[PDB]
């Protein structure tokens, strides 16, 4: 049939609806009202773990303190988007970046993401200082710029703590809030089951690529896994029966790869819709559901 | 001069595929097609010298000494300037309506010189001649030997200038009385037609619009194609003639014509154009009427690679990754080691042993000449497994084993795989775990170093005594029989047994009548890491890598074969030196004989994406993950138009972005919010209106920050005006319900298919 | 005939395996259309 | 195709190659065979349906005369700066040394040369009845076989 | 005359006539079955 035209069109359409899901999640930057916070201590609440550390020289960090601690616990292979074709020639076969250098011997490509790390550092900085007008009003159309320290005490008054307890225990509540943000950076271990899902997505991304490159060294019952050896040892009526085994074995691997990419693309599109509901309810508001 | 290039959007020069007709589809085809925007070669004819009341000598060009090479076939564009005005080429100041003139061809296998004119362009054997005649109404094709005559300037001459044909249309093209043998007569004045094997005629209709004529050759003969076939109003060429010319045509020649019109009636004739055919891949679109409307040469540029890689003509603006459809003719890199000759001398001297006591020779680290060995015998059977007999004399192996014995080839069915009798049970069982061959030969009488025995012999029994009868001891594959020490005492008669108490064996002998016959079993072993049993070769310099570095070559290095590109690296040490492999067993590197290390890449390695904008119909190219200095060295994987733009170095040049090298782009300083052509890493492509693409950046704004005032209350932004906004959304609730008749789908109502489907 | 059989059993398996995927996805999506009718069309939503 | 279906089908073309050939050399016409028959004389083409018949001409058939010697080529090469450059047959095509072979071979291993090419023949006499080889090739198409 | 999937959908005969060619099993058939009364009826879908 017209086999390769339909493999090309399926993966092109999968990569297109991957870009329309990221662009929808990031389109709240252009409409969100925001207030500026202070660098380090807002009232008595220490927010330094969540802020980007400012610098004198023009390096302009794109990573907060807790984000720089989470990214250096995950083992991701650098894909070399700029000049990765020549980096695979200066080094030999280092077998930890081997399915990164197998793009140029198997025949696939890892495409760069839609936004660089400076755009997604602007998405989470607008999530930290969103205005979100006052929490006794109906509607979503006014924006009340009350400080961070005062809007935490309105979230504690909403769950059933009176104003006479909140006024006598300001410092104790601030201390208990401060030593719960200092304990987030001791939870990036293999016992933490919510951190083990960050690594299991990295591993799932890499296991798909190694099942593509490993199906090219199988012989599938032929005399060799190489077409240039079948053409050199047999004659014209025996070559067609042995090449038809490699063809059948390699059409099965491509079908199994393309059929898994669509499953993972739909599952990641449904899960970026859950991240919008969890931002609009937990991050920008207060939840009334357990 | 009047350039008329090939236009594939009208399907110019495309021969319709044989078989049936299609409608409302687009499909890919591999065949003989012209290049896109190829200029071809222009051939201009004219009228000869004419006076009032007189017809003088002919006016021609140097066309009858040009010998072009045929090599695939060609197509001819005829009469593209009909009904227009133009020069009568003999007098360029005279303007007349231009007419159509058909070409005449001479095609042959051998060429020489016209003696004693001593010029060039003489076809000397059977030659195929194609002539138009009858004022363009008839076409002769014949295949004769041309003998040059002996008259004044009739081609066997010291005064012969050039072959040139002519017509006198005031006599020949009188209306109703067309002389349909006039040009044939003018041809017969030049040559004698000796031993003509065929002669065919085809009838044309005189009309002047525009047409095409093609000619190719294969093992069914010479095929002629015409655009006049089945509709004159299109560009498609259809098959109308096959000529029985089975030898390979190498050369052709356009015969110069010069029409002897009267001087008062000087006409103009439209030049014709010849385009060569190439083995190309094309994309063809068939309309409702069945005619090919447009085509795409899939190796011309990157938009064509996009259209042929996704197999459609309308491509829907985007950024696409594409495949390669270019030919890029390869070279050769052969490098094997020198050793001594393998000695087959204990096979050609002495008496060949019996089958149960066969002889085995194992060769490693030598050069063999299997032709020299097999030339001494008369082969009557050559049966192989996982190798062919022809490839056995050209391969490089790690070991080579020959078992041989004497054996009469009337018992040839007892050595077959899985055979019945006592040959496979007690004498010899062949081993089929390696590639192997079985030769059965006769020793001719002139070969006198091979003595013959007196009796063929084989074992019929080998057993141990047991408490109940006999316990037979069968052969293992490739192994000797266990009764071999018991068989060395010899058998003087048929069914003569020998016993050592524990074992017992029985032999059968019968005399040798005629020549001696022998059996050879050859087994080879291919390995990696330097196959050392290699064939004998003559030496040649050219197979090296010092010159042809960054091109695709077909290599054969110490027994390892493949295709690839070799690049200069500086790398790996440790002592497996010769071949470096990946974790998926790819030849990633090679340690050469001189001193150098090379990186090995496949023949198509660099990734290519094309950015396409439909509203302006523009495109640009991105080589992802490649630095812009490697692109100008490896400019042979790419398309036909990318190679010339790379080699010219005269454009908006290659640009280094954060996602690879970019061709057709320009640095900009503009910042966009939405993006229709995203490149990755917050880069966007801006299509031209400018004349090239530009590169912009994605920066989202943010509404301005409301800062807290220092007072008792707070600030709140409250609306003072509003509108109503409408958001649209589609939710799918159902799909189309389909039931399949599985029996009719798979087997189509055939009972032989339906019994094979029960096994699943 | 065993080649045509093997080639046509693969197409039917790939068709039947895709119809079940699309049927489950369209059944989950008609449950979303009930929630969107009962909340947006017949009532007024308090969630952004 | 089968031999039985060859006499009942409708084709678009039908090609027969034929020559004289002794059927004790029957293993040299096989697919992928070793010697000088497939290299310099005849290589069969397996891209179409095809058949290979090996027959003997009986004595009552008197319109077929017999020759005096079976003959085949053993060499066809160009001289080079290092040895010989052999010119192998293509499938279905004649040998390039065909004009050089028309002068005839009167003895075994009698060479002929045109300067650029060189060829060698081998002859041996016909004993018994004459034997012949036929290669038949057919082509099924659509649109009116 | 062929389809876009290369089926012989039609034929121009020798006399003067045109004929439509269909496969040997072409008409769809459904059966309506009721188990409580053990009854059945037939529907030839899309056929006049
Ligand atoms: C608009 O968006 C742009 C893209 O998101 C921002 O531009 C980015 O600025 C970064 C630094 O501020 C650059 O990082 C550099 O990347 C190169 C990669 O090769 C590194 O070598 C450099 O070290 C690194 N710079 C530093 C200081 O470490 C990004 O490359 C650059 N993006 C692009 C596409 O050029 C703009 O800052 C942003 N502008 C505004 C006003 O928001
Ligand atoms: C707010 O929190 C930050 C980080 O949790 C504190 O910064 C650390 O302070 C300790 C003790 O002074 C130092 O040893 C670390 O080097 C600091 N780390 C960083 C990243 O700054 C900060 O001191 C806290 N603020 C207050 C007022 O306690
Ligand atoms: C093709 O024509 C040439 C004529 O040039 C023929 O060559 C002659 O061959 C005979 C036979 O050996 C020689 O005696 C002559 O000397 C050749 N002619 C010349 C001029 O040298 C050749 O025979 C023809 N081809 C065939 C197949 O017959
Ligand atoms: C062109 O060739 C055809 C066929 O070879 C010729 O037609 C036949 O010619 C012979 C010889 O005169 C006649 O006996 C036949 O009666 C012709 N056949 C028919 C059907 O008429 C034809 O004459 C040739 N034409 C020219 C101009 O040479
Ligand atoms: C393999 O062996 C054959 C012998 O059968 C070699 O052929 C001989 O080569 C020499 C040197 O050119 C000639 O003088 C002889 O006339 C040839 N003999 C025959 C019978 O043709 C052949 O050269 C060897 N192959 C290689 C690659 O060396
Ligand atoms: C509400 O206050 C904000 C200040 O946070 C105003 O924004 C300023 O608007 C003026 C005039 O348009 C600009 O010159 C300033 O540069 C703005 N400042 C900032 C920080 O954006 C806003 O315009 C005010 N609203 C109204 C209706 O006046
Ligand atoms: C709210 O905005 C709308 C549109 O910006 C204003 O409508 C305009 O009113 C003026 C005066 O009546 C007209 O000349 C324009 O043609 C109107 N525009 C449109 C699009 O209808 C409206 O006046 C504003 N309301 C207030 C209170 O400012
Ligand atoms: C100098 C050593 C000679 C050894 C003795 C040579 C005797 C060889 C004759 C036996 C041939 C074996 C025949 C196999 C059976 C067959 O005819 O099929
Ligand atoms: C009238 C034309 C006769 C042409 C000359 C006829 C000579 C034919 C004899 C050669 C037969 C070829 C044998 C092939 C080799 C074989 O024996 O295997
Ligand atoms: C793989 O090889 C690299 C060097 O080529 C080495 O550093 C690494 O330790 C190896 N991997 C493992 C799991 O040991
Ligand atoms: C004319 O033909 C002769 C003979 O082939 C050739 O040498 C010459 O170059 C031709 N003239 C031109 C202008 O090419
Ligand atoms: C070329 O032909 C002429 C005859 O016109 C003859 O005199 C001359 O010798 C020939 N050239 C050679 C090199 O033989
Ligand atoms: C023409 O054919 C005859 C046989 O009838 C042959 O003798 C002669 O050599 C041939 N003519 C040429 C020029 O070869
Ligand atoms: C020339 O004129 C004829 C009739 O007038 C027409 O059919 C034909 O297409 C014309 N050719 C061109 C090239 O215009
Ligand atoms: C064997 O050699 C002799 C040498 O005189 C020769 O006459 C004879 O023909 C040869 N046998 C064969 C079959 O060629
Ligand atoms: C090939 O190598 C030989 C051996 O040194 C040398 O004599 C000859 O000139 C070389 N030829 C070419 C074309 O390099
Ligand atoms: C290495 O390869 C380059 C081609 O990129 C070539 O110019 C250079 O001469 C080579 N160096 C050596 C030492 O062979
Ligand atoms: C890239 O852009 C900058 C500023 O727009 C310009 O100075 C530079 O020349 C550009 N690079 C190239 C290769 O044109
Ligand atoms: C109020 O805030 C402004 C902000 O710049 C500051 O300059 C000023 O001193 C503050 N006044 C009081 C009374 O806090
Ligand atoms: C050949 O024909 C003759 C005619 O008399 C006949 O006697 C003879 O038997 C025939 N040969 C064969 C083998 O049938």
């Amino acid at each position: 049939g017209q086999f390769c035209s339909k493999i090309n069109q399926a993966l092109h359409g999968a990569n297109l609806r991957q870009d329309e899901s990221i662009a929808n999640l990031f389109s709240s930057i252009k409409t969100q009202n925001t207030q500026p916070l202070q660098a380090g201590l807002n009232g008595d609440f220490n927010l330094t773990m969540l802020q980007i550390p400012q610098v004198t020289t023009g390096e302009r960090k794109y990573r907060s303190t807790i984000e720089d601690l989470l990214f250096n616990k995950v083992t991701i292979a650098d894909p070399g988007y700029m000049q990765g074709y020549d980096e695979c020639m200066q080094q030999g076969p280092q077998s930890a970046r081997d399915l990164i250098c197998a793009q140029y011997v198997a025949g696939y490509k890892v495409l760069p993401p839609l936004y660089d790390p400076y755009m997604e550092a602007a998405y989470t900085s607008s999530l930290l200082g969103s205005i979100a007008g006052a929490s006794w009003t109906a509607g979503l159309s006014s924006f009340a710029a009350i400080p961070f320290a005062q809007s935490i005490f309105y979230r504690l008054n909403g769950v059933g703590i009176t104003q006479q307890v909140l006024s006598e225990n300001q410092k104790i509540i601030a201390n208990k809030f401060n030593q719960a943000l200092g304990a987030m950076q001791t939870g990036f271990t293999t016992t933490n089951l919510a951190f083990n899902k960050v690594q299991d997505a990295v591993n799932a991304n890499a296991m798909a690529l190694s099942k593509l490159a490993a199906e090219l060294s199988n012989t599938f019952g032929a005399i060799s896994s190489s077409i240039s050896d079948i053409l050199a040892r047999l004659d014209t009526v025996e070559q067609e029966a042995q090449i038809d085994r490699l063809i059948n074995g390699r059409l099965t691997s491509l079908n199994a790869f393309v059929a898994q990419q669509l499953v993972r693309t739909e599952a990641a599109a449904r899960s970026a819709q859950l991240a919008q509901d969890k931002v609009n309810e937990c991050v920008k508001s207060q939840s009334k559901r357990n | 001069t009047w350039p008329m290039p090939i236009d594939t959007s009208k399907a110019e020069g495309v021969i319709y595929p044989n078989g049936k007709s299609y409608s409302n589809i687009t499909l890919t085809y591999t065949g003989l097609y012209p290049k896109a925007n190829d200029l071809g070669k222009q051939y201009l004819f004219s009228d000869g010298h004419s006076a009032p009341g007189r017809l003088n000598n002919l006016f021609v060009s140097n066309y009858s000494s040009q010998v072009e090479s045929f090599d695939d076939g060609f197509v001819v564009r005829i009469g593209a300037a009909a009904n227009k005005t133009g020069t009568t080429v003999i007098s360029q100041s005279t303007f007349k309506p231009i007419k159509k003139i058909y070409p005449a061809f001479l095609l042959g296998h051998s060429v020489g010189n016209y003696t004693p004119s001593n010029r060039t362009g003489r076809y000397l054997n059977h030659t195929l001649v194609i002539l138009p005649d009858g004022c363009g109404t008839i076409l002769h094709a014949f295949y004769c030997v041309l003998h040059p005559r002996t008259q004044q300037n009739c081609a066997g001459e010291t005064n012969f200038k050039s072959l040139s044909l002519w017509d006198t249309p005031a006599s020949d093209c009188v209306s109703g009385s067309y002389n349909q043998e006039a040009t044939l007569g003018a041809f017969k004045v030049y040559f004698d037609l000796i031993n003509c094997t065929f002669r065919y005629n085809y009838t044309i209709t005189e009309d002047e619009n525009a047409e095409w004529f093609g000619i190719t050759q294969d093992t069914q003969g010479v095929h002629l194609y015409s655009s006049r076939k089945e509709n004159v109003f299109r560009n498609n060429m259809f098959h109308f003639a096959t000529l029985p010319v089975y030898q390979k045509i190498l050369y052709y020649t356009v015969i110069p014509r010069s029409i002897r019109s009267p001087f008062n009636d000087r006409k103009a004739w439209a030049a014709f154009y010849i385009y060569k055919l190439h083995p190309l891949t094309y994309l063809l679109n068939f309309d409702v009427e069945g005619y090919i409307t447009k085509a795409v040469d899939c190796g011309y540029d990157d938009l064509a690679q996009l259209q042929c890689s996704y197999e459609s003509f309308e491509v829907e603006t985007g950024v696409y990754s594409v495949s390669s459809f270019e030919a890029s003719p390869r070279g050769e890199f052969i490098e094997q080691a020198t050793t001594q000759e393998c000695d087959f001398t204990p096979m050609l001297t002495g008496t060949p042993p019996p089958i149960y006591n066969f002889k085995r020779l194992v060769f490693t680290n030598c050069n063999y000449n299997l032709t020299k060995l097999l030339s001494l015998f008369q082969v009557s059977e050559f049966s192989c497994h996982q190798v062919s007999p022809s490839s056995l004399a050209t391969g490089c192996y790690s070991s080579l084993t020959v078992d041989y014995f004497a054996y009469s080839t009337d018992m040839s069915s007892a050595l077959q795989p899985g055979a019945a009798g006592a040959i496979v049970q007690f004498n010899y069982k062949q081993d089929f775990s390696n590639p192997t061959c079985r030769v059965l030969a006769t020793v001719p009488q002139n070969l006198t170093t091979i003595t013959k025995p007196s009796n063929y012999a084989y074992l019929t029994e080998c057993y141990k005594t047991s408490a109940y009868g006999k316990n037979y001891l069968y052969n293992a594959p490739g192994a000797y029989t266990p009764c071999l020490s018991l068989a060395s005492r010899g058998f003087s008669t048929k069914y003569q047994s020998h016993s050592d108490g524990e074992l017992t064996t029985t032999g059968y002998i019968y005399p040798v009548t005629g020549n001696l016959q022998m059996a050879f079993i050859i087994s080879v072993q291919y390995g990696t890491d330097t196959n050392s049993v290699c064939p004998m070769q003559a030496l040649r310099n050219d197979t090296s890598i010092e010159d042809k570095l960054d091109v695709c070559v077909e290599y054969s290095l110490h027994g390892i074969t493949g295709r690839g590109v070799f690049h200069n690296c500086t790398s790996v040490g440790l002592r497996n030196q010769r071949f470096v492999y990946d974790t998926f067993d790819n030849l990633v590197g090679y340690h050469s004989d001189n001193g150098n290390y090379y990186c090995v890449r496949p023949c198509v390695s660099v990734p290519v994406s094309v950015i396409y904008d439909k509203a302006s119909n523009s495109h640009a190219t991105l080589f992802g993950s490649v630095a812009c200095s490697h692109v100008t060295t490896m400019m042979s994987q790419f398309s036909r138009m990318t190679k010339t733009n790379l080699l010219a170095r005269t454009t908006p040049g290659p640009l280094q972005t954060t996602v690879g090298c970019a061709m057709g782009f320009i640095n900009s300083s503009m910042v966009v919010d939405e993006c229709q052509l995203p490149l990755g890493q917050s880069l966007c492509a801006i299509p031209p209106t400018s004349d090239v693409f530009q590169i912009a950046t994605l920066n989202f704004t943010s509404p301005l920050t409301l800062a807290p005032i220092n007072s008792t209350g707070f600030v709140v932004a409250v609306p003072t005006n509003f509108t109503f906004g409408v958001t649209q959304e589609f939710i799918e609730t159902t799909i189309q319900k389909i039931t399949v008749d599985c029996k009719q789908y798979v087997c189509n109502g055939f009972k032989k298919c339906e019994d094979l489907l029960k096994e699943y």
